[PDB]
């Protein structure tokens, strides 16, 4: 027996701030990519339409999401990412990749789920004269792990020894980007953030822009919390959350279960066909009830 | 007698238990992966 | 004091060996399940593992540099609240970024930073007055990239005479930049030895700090009785990996 | 990485074989060719 829904259920958080991009994105000074800095995002609508009027960006690409879903979901553990690096080396900032950045500066995990984007700054960060205040390191003994920091300034031997500059075979491991105006598009300074979160497995504090209605219970209706949409039967629970929980499964792996948002209430949720039909004829030629 | 009966009822348990299986896709919930990827992308994890 | 000092006369530790016992289990996910199990693979403390243990009486005062490995199981029987935090990091000086994860009596701290680290952390109690006096963690800190305190709080610091009240149990993990960190408790009435039992333990820290963890030291707790002397009170600490 | 201290490449791409995995292994029949070729049809250097 089918069951078709007859409403609509959506469901957010209580936000009202819009999220600082101007504060990520229009920021007077950034980082090296050697010392790359973290932010927190919460409490948030992520609404970056906002940008349409004065942003361009020359790269953007997500991984673990469409990008034509990100306006109806919700995002759980939000981190941006911000640091500066040469033209040809925006390549290197994705998972799987090998070289000087991608070996020795920042690293992406193999199963990364966010976005990267990056736009050229050549107005602001180089100069006629040339601006050699950004740096990246170019030695090192074994490649980082992902998302792994390293900002010590020790000097460098092969041999793995400890060294002293101006004896012979001893490096200074820091080495100056040079960017000058009239630089080749390769060589020109370019500004990047890297965005990473968490989807659908946990309470989240930064989601789109959406229209939250009531609550429908005992009816089949279409769903969506927190970005997780469905077709089902919302009542009211017995089962007890913890503040760490947002969702429930059973043993099919199925969701059964919900946190509401606005109220905090448990609610079971139940799909909306069920019953076993037949049907009995006398045959076609016969009659056809 | 009650043989027949367990192994009718397993039978029935286990095909319900078998819904948590991945084979090879990134979820096993159509729900997440209809809520996270676009049409085209949802389609190849759909049809695992 | 105000400057880094280390105690005259100290006996060498010799760290004592016991079996944990269904010891060490935390929740793997935030998803809510009941009735039923659930069979998965994690980094976790196998049952009845060798655990070493380490133990403040008299005058020996152990807090050595103990490796990390893969993540830790961390329990301490205690009567006086005696341990007080970690310090994680891999060079332990201040060629290299450090974490320190300190309760101080009035608010629980988290900062990394480049320390310059003593190598004999300590608070200072005053056994007569029984308050706290000092603190002489670290002489000096500089490119801090991560900072927390939580909210003010107060916690009984005298010394207490008995058996061991408080078993409370800690599972640290270093994964992708980010150092978890669960928490359990447990009210025990034993004498000298890691109580058998069977706890979950529950997530309460997701630090993205990161840092590379290969090494680690407690932060103990000094009762010294005047200046120039030292004690140390009755507690202890275990680990397993 | 001797290459890190001199040399930057705006293209940079492997077929048959992970850009992390080539520090581990060895490589039996090994050609290079050299040509040069104007910035819009270094795309055609591809299979394809
Ligand atoms: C999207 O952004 C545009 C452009 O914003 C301006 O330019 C950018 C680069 C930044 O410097 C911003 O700070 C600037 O405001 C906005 O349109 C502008 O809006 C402002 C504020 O209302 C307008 O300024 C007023 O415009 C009137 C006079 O305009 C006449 O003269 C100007 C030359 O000065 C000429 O460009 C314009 O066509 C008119 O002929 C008047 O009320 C007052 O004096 C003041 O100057 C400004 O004119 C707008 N510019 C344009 C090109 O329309 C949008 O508001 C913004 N959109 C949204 C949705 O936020
Ligand atoms: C990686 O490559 C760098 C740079 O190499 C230089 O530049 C490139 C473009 C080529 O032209 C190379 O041939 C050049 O050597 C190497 O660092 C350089 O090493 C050389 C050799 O030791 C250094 O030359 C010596 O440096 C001393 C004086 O330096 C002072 O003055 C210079 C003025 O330019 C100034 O840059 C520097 O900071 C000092 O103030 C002295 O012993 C002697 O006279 C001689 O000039 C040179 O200084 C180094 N350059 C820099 C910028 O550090 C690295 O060795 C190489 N690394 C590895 C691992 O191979
Ligand atoms: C980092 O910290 C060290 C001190 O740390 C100690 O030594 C390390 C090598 C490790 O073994 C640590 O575990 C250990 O705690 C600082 O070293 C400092 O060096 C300067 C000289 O470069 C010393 O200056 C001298 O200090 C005394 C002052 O009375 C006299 O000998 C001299 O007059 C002179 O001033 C300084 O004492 C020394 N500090 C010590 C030994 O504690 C190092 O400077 C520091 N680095 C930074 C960047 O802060
Ligand atoms: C437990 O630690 C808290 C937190 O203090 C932080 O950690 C300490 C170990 C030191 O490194 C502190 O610098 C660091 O902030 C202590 O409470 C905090 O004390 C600091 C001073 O140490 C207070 O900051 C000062 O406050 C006023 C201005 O507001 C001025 O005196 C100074 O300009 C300075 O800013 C701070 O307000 C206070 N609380 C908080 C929430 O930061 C606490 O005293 C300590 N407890 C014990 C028993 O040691
Ligand atoms: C980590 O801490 C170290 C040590 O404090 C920092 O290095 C120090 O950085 C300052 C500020 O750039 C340097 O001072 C500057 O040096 C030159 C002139 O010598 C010039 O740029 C400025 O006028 C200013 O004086 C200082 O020399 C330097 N110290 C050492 C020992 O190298 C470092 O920046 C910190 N790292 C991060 C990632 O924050
Ligand atoms: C429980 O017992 C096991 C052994 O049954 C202990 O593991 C052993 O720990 C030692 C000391 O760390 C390891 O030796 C050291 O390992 C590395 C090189 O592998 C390095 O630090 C030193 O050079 C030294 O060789 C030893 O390999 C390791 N053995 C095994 C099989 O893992 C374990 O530490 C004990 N548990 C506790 C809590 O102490
Ligand atoms: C999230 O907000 C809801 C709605 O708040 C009300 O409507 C808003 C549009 C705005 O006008 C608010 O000021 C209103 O209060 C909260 O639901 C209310 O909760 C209060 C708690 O005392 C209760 O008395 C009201 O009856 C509730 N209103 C409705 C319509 O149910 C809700 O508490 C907020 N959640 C959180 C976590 O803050
Ligand atoms: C690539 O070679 C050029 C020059 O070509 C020859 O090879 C050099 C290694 C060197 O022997 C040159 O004299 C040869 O002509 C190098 O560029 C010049 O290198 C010389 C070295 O003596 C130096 O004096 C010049 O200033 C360099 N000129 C420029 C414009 O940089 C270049 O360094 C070689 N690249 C590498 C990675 O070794
Ligand atoms: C980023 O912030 C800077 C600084 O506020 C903005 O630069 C201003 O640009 C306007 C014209 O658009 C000038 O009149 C101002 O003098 C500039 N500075 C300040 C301090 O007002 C810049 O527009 C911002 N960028 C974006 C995209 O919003
Ligand atoms: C720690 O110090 C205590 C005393 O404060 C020691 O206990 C005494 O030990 C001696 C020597 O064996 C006995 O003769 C006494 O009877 C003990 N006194 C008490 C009150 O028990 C203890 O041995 C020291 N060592 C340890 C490991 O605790
Ligand atoms: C002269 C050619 C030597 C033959 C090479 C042999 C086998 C193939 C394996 C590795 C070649 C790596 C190519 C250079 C990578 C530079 C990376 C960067 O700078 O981003
Ligand atoms: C009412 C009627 O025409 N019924 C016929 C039935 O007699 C026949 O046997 C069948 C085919 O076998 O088709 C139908
Ligand atoms: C070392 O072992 C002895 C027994 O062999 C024990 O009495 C002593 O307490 C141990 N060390 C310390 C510091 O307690």
């Amino acid at each position: 027996f089918r069951v078709v829904p007859s409403g609509d259920v959506v469901r957010f958080p209580n936000i009202t701030n819009l999220c600082p991009f101007g504060e990520v994105f229009n920021a007077t000074k950034f980082p090296s990519v050697y010392a790359w800095e973290r932010k927190r995002i919460s409490n948030c609508v992520a609404d970056y339409s906002v940008l349409y009027n004065s942003t361009s960006f020359s790269t953007f690409k997500c991984y673990g999401v469409s990008a034509t879903k990100l306006n109806d979901l919700c995002f759980s553990n939000v981190y941006a990412d911000s640091f500066v690096v040469k033209g040809d080396d925006v390549r290197q900032i994705a998972p799987g990749q090998t070289g000087v950045i991608a070996d020795y500066n920042y690293k992406l995990p193999d199963d990364f789920m966010g976005c990267v984007l990056a736009w050229n700054t050549r107005n602001i960060d180089a100069t006629s004269t040339g601006n050699y205040n950004y740096k990246y390191r170019y030695l090192r003994h074994g490649k980082l792990r992902p998302f792994e920091r390293d900002i010590s300034n020790v000097p460098f031997s092969p041999d793995g020894k400890p060294c002293t500059p101006p004896a012979l075979n001893c490096y200074w491991p820091l080495k100056d980007y040079g960017f000058y105006t009239t630089s080749g598009i390769g060589y020109q300074p370019y500004r990047v953030v890297v965005l990473s979160f968490e989807l659908l497995n946990a309470p989240a504090t930064v989601c789109g822009p959406k229209l939250s209605t009531d609550l429908i219970k005992n009816q089949c209706v279409n769903f969506n919390f927190n970005g997780l949409t469905g077709t089902g039967v919302l009542t009211p629970s017995s089962k007890r959350f913890q503040p760490f929980q947002q969702f429930g499964r059973d043993v099919s792996d199925f969701t059964d279960s919900v946190r509401d948002p606005k109220t905090s209430e448990i609610l079971d949720i139940s799909p909306c066909s069920f019953g076993g039909v037949s049907v009995i004829t006398p045959g076609t030629n016969a009659s056809s009830e | 007698l009650q043989d027949v009966v367990n192994q009718n009822a397993q039978a029935l348990n286990t095909l319900v238990k078998q819904l948590s299986s991945n084979f090879g896709a990134i979820s096993s919930v159509l729900n997440d992966i209809l809520s996270r990827l676009d049409k085209v992308e949802a389609e190849v994890q759909i049809d695992r | 004091l105000d400057r880094c000092t280390t105690f005259d006369d100290v006996q060498a530790p010799n760290y004592t060996q016991h079996t944990s016992s269904m010891r060490g289990v935390y929740y793997p996910d935030e998803i809510f399940r009941s009735d039923t199990l659930y069979l998965t693979q994690d980094l976790f403390l196998p049952f009845y593992s060798n655990v070493t243990g380490f133990h403040t009486i008299n005058h020996t005062f152990d807090n050595p540099v103990i490796p990390f490995k893969d993540g830790i199981y961390f329990a301490a029987t205690e009567k006086s609240n005696v341990v007080r935090g970690w310090v994680f990091g891999s060079t332990m000086n201040n060629k290299s970024q450090s974490v320190i994860i300190i309760n101080n009596s009035t608010n629980v701290v988290i900062r990394a930073c480049n320390f310059e680290l003593c190598d004999n952390p300590f608070f200072a109690v005053s056994k007569p007055m029984g308050t706290q006096t000092h603190t002489m963690i670290f002489d000096n800190a500089f490119n801090c990239t991560f900072e927390y305190i939580s909210d003010a709080f107060s916690l009984d610091v005298s010394e207490k005479s008995g058996n061991f009240k408080h078993l409370r149990e800690f599972v640290f993990k270093n994964k992708d930049g980010f150092l978890y960190v669960y928490k359990g408790y447990q009210p025990i009435d034993v004498v000298r030895d890691l109580p058998s039992g069977f706890n979950t333990l529950k997530p309460i820290f997701k630090l993205p700090l990161g840092i590379k963890i290969t090494n680690f030291r407690a932060i103990l707790t000094a009762f010294l009785p005047a200046q120039d002397t030292w004690g140390t009170s009755a507690a202890a600490y275990f680990v397993g990996y």
